[PDB]
RNA sequence: CUUGAGUCUCGUAGAGGGGGGUAGAAUUCCAGGUGUAGCGGUGAAAUGCGUAGAGAUCUGGAGGAAUACCGGUGGCGAAGGCGGCCCCCUGGACGAAGACUGACGCUCAGGUGCGAAAGCGUGGGGAGCAAACAGGAUUAGAUACCCUGGUAGUCCACGCCGUAAACGAUGUCGACUUGGAGGUUGUGCCCUUGAGGCGUGGCUUCCGGAGCUAACGCGUUAAGUCGACCGCCUGGGGAGUAC
């Protein structure tokens, strides 16, 4: 049940931090794709923006770290 | 990889019709042309293997378009290794 | 696992909602992988053959379960 | 000839895929199976328990027709899935009806609200609700004789989620899962609930939009480890489960059933 | 001694000992104990009833800085995790934060080698 | 030529220089005849970790279609200055003109 | 001549390669604060570190190496192998239609190149780990297993080495022969009325039919049915050794 396939995206923003919040942990770590259900391709790629954002400071990379 | 429009270019030159592309002449020129453009990467970078693999592929495949077209037609392929400044 | 303990909560409540967080977190799993070091070699035996058990698991015992026991 | 290829293709034009078209003529009954035959490959091990209405005693003999459900086909022998859901299409459809004239009416009967809005009850099955929708203003049915009979008038439904809140009195009166995860959240919010299969080690019932909850072992009764979930609730039935934890991110909803 | 209402409980739970430590919000230790030196001793000092007194250990030794609230960070792997943070909230402090602070590297350093046995 | 992402960031104290700043960078990517496709001045922002000791920073966004000549330019410009702490040249297949799913 | 082989057009996914940047966590050390008697380790110990203030805890700094989660009988690569992001240069693969060339092909002794780890050379680097080594244990003994330390090396640059259970223990290329369940990556149509429906390509995991097989098993990715070329075997040891 992948989001991004309903939705049609051709890629995924890292800049769109609500979506990628969606699929990040409380610890900061990024969701499988067993439990999300996203597709493989879509899961990549995810996970590829989820990090630009933590290289950019918009997620963290881990809760406690401060 | 080589650009399109220096592609489009060479296939001019040397195709007879422009839009044959497939041309044996054309395909050698291609091949040099590419050759010509990844020695400059590969002085630079002496340790890519893997990316000198395939140069060394291209050489093959248009030494063996050299070797049909001599077979073939002596003729073209002397003007085609004076264009290109070929060796043999 | 961070965790705040609400208002007018029990202390063995919060206590096992931090057991569980760190549950999630897999931070003992996490520790205990670590502890001393793997061969490569020895990592990639274990997940393929952890995939394999799960496979047979997962259609053997199906094939069996077709059929009665008694 | 093609008598037979235009048969296949008259065949595919008289049925169809969902329990929609009341076909299948009960063969058989004996305690506690029946059993139908709606033109499928197989004929169906049919509960009891699928039909029984509101008292406990069967209804149908043989040649009673009720059609049952499908797309999924042969798990090893055999052919359907059960048809009080296709009961629950035609009671999708009443609710619907609402919309045409903005007023569906029948009777609603709702004592008490399970997460926060009062249950309301349509002749067989009783589905949960949002506070508000139990009254129409905040009059409060617990003054009221206890399981009264006015209607249900509709405040509100989840669209997607099958809970409905609807509004007893006062006649006069007239992705997807995973973003807003926060409306069963806050606690304790108990809920209506299909249970789908149980994994010895689980139950897993999960009715709200596409998500999973798993009321495991440990809860479920107020015996720990020598239970075996199978035998303490059911197949398929809707219960009293509760969220009592949510991660919105490892989509792990722990529900529990001891409350 | 200046007494301080609220602080820290940093709990290192080892394999092998747990350590106890209380100390103010700002970094700086008040009291520590340990099940090692609770008198227990190999076998002893590696469980949870060894780190719960310890745990009280501490408690009794930051009586005279009157906290009241305490935040608790959990480290490391051990039996005296559990039990330490309930032996704690015995002694009559009101928890605040339970938090978990075992240090995981993102692949960094070669752990020692498997041990032989 | 090649359209390229940009996101870089300002130390917040800076935050009244940031406009200078971006339209030097802009004149840059003009001289070079290069286009510039989106620009978002982002603003203050809480940083999910402090950078550099810091908590908050000055982000802005900037989409470009430049030589890289000048895009390598731009980068040894960052790396020198000291306001920007971080920065972020990426590339990208399209213009994409279209802005940022926050600002909205 | 166009079926094989190749070129051109547009896309696609990728830990493919080379170069250069950068991020965070964690370990180690240094400097300083708080603080006080243990820490550490094991089966149990002891060596070891500690009142010359350790361990714990907080602040600041240095440096190296590797990249948690994602992550998958997932992907890419001729094989070896390849995993944090970014940029630069770069090789291959696949699909979609067309257009072109017109057998240009397959295989390959010698030959040439690439080729894990360890190892060598010169120059750098050196956090962690750790052959050698030292001490403590265990033991009859313990030149081991366990513990405490610990140097080559592991890291980088440029050379050499040319071997591994370098394995699918299965040479390469082509054709043909019942099926099912998946994964991944394209792509055509279809009301996408929805995560779908019907196809059609590439790579890939498991099961299994005929057939094959000493059996085990292989089974459209053959170890089946055939063709082309090469490599290799002829009892065990002596020996992959001597010259």
């Amino acid at each position: 049940f992948c989001r991004f396939t309903a939705e049609g995206v051709q890629e995924i923003d890292y800049k769109d931090i609500a979506t990628l919040k969606n699929y990040i942990t409380e610890s900061g770590k990024i969701v499988p794709s067993r439990i999300t259900g996203t597709r493989a391709k879509y899961q990549r790629q995810l996970a590829r923006a989820i990090k630009r954002a933590r290289y950019l400071s918009l997620l963290p990379y881990t809760d406690r770290h401060q | 990889s080589l650009s399109t429009e220096a592609t489009a270019k060479i296939v001019s030159e040397f195709g007879r019709d422009a839009n044959d592309t497939g041309s044996t002449e054309v395909q050698v020129a291609l091949l040099t042309a590419q050759i010509n453009h990844l020695q400059g990467h590969f002085a630079e970078h002496k340790k890519d293997h893997h990316s000198r693999r395939g140069l060394l592929r291209m050489v093959s495949q248009r030494r063996k378009l050299l070797d049909y077209l001599k077979r073939k037609d002596v003729a073209r392929y002397t003007q085609l290794i004076e264009r290109l400044g070929l060796r043999r | 696992p961070v965790i705040k303990v609400r208002e007018n909560e029990p202390f063995d409540v919060a206590l096992r909602r931090f057991k569980r967080s760190c549950e999630k977190a897999g931070v003992l799993a996490e520790v205990r992988r670590r502890e001393f070091y793997e061969k490569p070699t020895t990592e990639r035996k274990r997940a393929k053959a952890s995939a394999v058990k799960r496979h047979a698991k997962k259609l053997a015992r199906e094939n069996a379960r077709r059929t009665r026991l008694y | 000839e093609s008598f037979a290829q235009l048969f296949e293709e008259s065949l595919k034009e008289i049925e169809t895929r969902p329990g929609s078209i009341v076909r299948g003529v009960v063969v058989a009954i004996d305690k506690d199976v029946v059993l139908v035959d709606a033109g499928l490959k197989s004929e169906s091990a049919i509960p009891a328990e699928q039909f029984k209405n509101a008292q406990g005693e069967l209804e149908i003999q043989v040649g009673d027709e009720v059609d049952v459900a499908l797309d999924a086909v042969e798990d090893g022998f055999g052919e359907t899935l059960l048809s009080r859901e296709k009961a629950k299409r035609h009671e999708a459809w009443i609710t619907l009806e609402k919309a045409y004239e903005d007023a569906e009416t029948v009777t609603g009967v709702i004592n008490g609200k399970v997460k926060g809005g009062f249950t309301v009850e349509l002749n067989g099955i009783r589905a949960f609700l949002p506070g508000s929708l139990v009254d129409v203003r905040p009059v409060r049915d617990t003054l009221h004789l206890e399981g009264k009979e006015l209607e249900f008038k509709v405040i509100k439904l989840d669209q997607k989620r099958n809970n409905v809140v609807v509004s007893r009195r006062a006649v006069i009166e007239s992705e997807d899962p995973w973003v807003a995860i926060a409306k069963r959240y806050p606690e304790g919010t108990k809920l209506t609930g299909r249970v789908t299969n149980l994994t010895d080690y689980g139950c897993f019932v999960e009715i709200e939009e596409g998500v999973e909850g798993l009321v495991h072992v440990s809860e479920m009764d107020w015996t720990n480890k020598n239970i075996h979930p199978s035998k303490v609730v059911n197949v398929g039935d809707v219960v009293e489960v509760m969220v009592l934890d949510i991660d919105e991110e490892r989509r792990r909803i722990s529900l529990g059933l001891k409350q | 001694r200046k007494q301080v209402s609220d602080g820290v409980a940093h709990i290192h739970a080892s394999f092998n000992n747990t350590i106890v430590t209380i100390t103010d919000r700002q970094g700086n230790a008040l009291g520590w104990a340990t099940a090692g030196g609770s008198g227990f001793r190999g076998s002893r000092k590696s469980t949870p009833f060894a780190a719960q007194v310890a745990a009280e250990r501490c408690a009794d030794a930051v009586k005279e800085y009157g906290i009241k609230n305490l935040e608790v960070m959990v480290k490391g792997p051990g039996p005296g995790r559990e039990s330490t943070i309930r032996a704690l909230n015995a002694a009559g402090f009101r928890i605040t934060n339970i938090t978990d602070v075992t240090p995981i590297p993102h692949n960094g350093c070669r752990p020692p080698k498997k041990r032989r046995v | 030529m090649r359209h390229y992402e940009i996101v870089f960031m300002v130390h917040p104290d800076q935050s009244e220089q940031v406009p200078g700043m971006i339209e030097r960078y802009t004149a840059a990517i003009t001289g070079a005849e290069g286009k510039i496709h989106r620009l978002e001045d982002w603003g203050r922002r809480q940083l999910a970790y402090p950078i550099n000791k810091l908590h908050k920073a000055h982000y802005v966004l900037m989409n470009v279609e430049a030589p890289q000549e000048v895009i390598d330019e731009l980068e040894t410009t960052f790396r020198f200055n000291d306001a920007v702490i971080r920065s972020m040249v990426m590339r990208t297949k399209h213009a994409v003109t279209e802005a940022s799913p926050m600002v909205k």
